[PDB]
């Protein structure tokens, strides 16, 4: 059961 | 504000094993926060950004699932299942 | 050359749960190495770089510390405590 | 107690 | 298809504590893939993307693997044995 | 024996 993310951040 | 942002594209319902996988995120209605993207299935993906695009490519074939979270809660469809073919 | 980094701007000082906060790092007077942000705190970060402005977002209230580290120093000022507010 | 980092390399 | 990228530069062959080692990464006759930096050794790294470049940081002396991986396989050459120098 | 790895998508 694998989990990969990732991320930014919206303005 | 998670409702305020949809996703859509190829990407969110099939794929194939090595081949990157692709769709948009429409961002123009929404406020400011934090995106995820997370692949969970049987193997690891890598997962870019580049409105906005991601891809992302699995290397085996099966079920996985695409979420799409705005400060942590599902945006409308979130997740998506996607079965991956073999390459 | 960490003492040559240098940071500042509203996010360095208060946030809100759930709102990107923002602060910029000055580089021109550095030289070249490896930056990194960290934020420590009751819940986990999101973290974008974007001169260099940073924007990052918490999910929780609470106290958390903002490190800025250059070739993993602690930049002057470095570890900033920032209390962030409810939604 | 979490701990978030991203990273860049500064030329 | 990743026989088909290549890499190069003084950073797949030495690099120095604390100072950026830069390499490039051939992908004009390359597929589409997911393309994998790691570096393995004594101590972390920042690695950052920037044909592309890749630049990156560690912080200890001693013997590092860089390795790039195309869809999870070695490109040829992958894994680069890299002393690193005392800074 | 640490390892640090960073990944991109090659369209």
């Amino acid at each position: 059961l694998f989990k990969s993310a990732t991320t930014t951040v919206m303005n | 504000g998670a409702h305020k942002v949809r996703a859509g594209g190829p990407g969110l319902e099939r794929a194939e094993a090595g081949v990157p996988a692709e769709f948009s995120i429409w961002t123009r209605e929404a406020g400011a926060g934090g995106l995820a993207i997370a692949v969970e299935g049987p193997s690891k993906a890598e997962i870019s950004f580049e409105s906005c695009g991601v891809a992302y490519v699995v290397q085996e074939p099966g079920d996985y699932e695409v979420s799409v979270k705005f400060n942590e809660e599902h945006i409308p469809d979130s997740p998506f299942v996607v079965p991956v073919a073999s390459p």
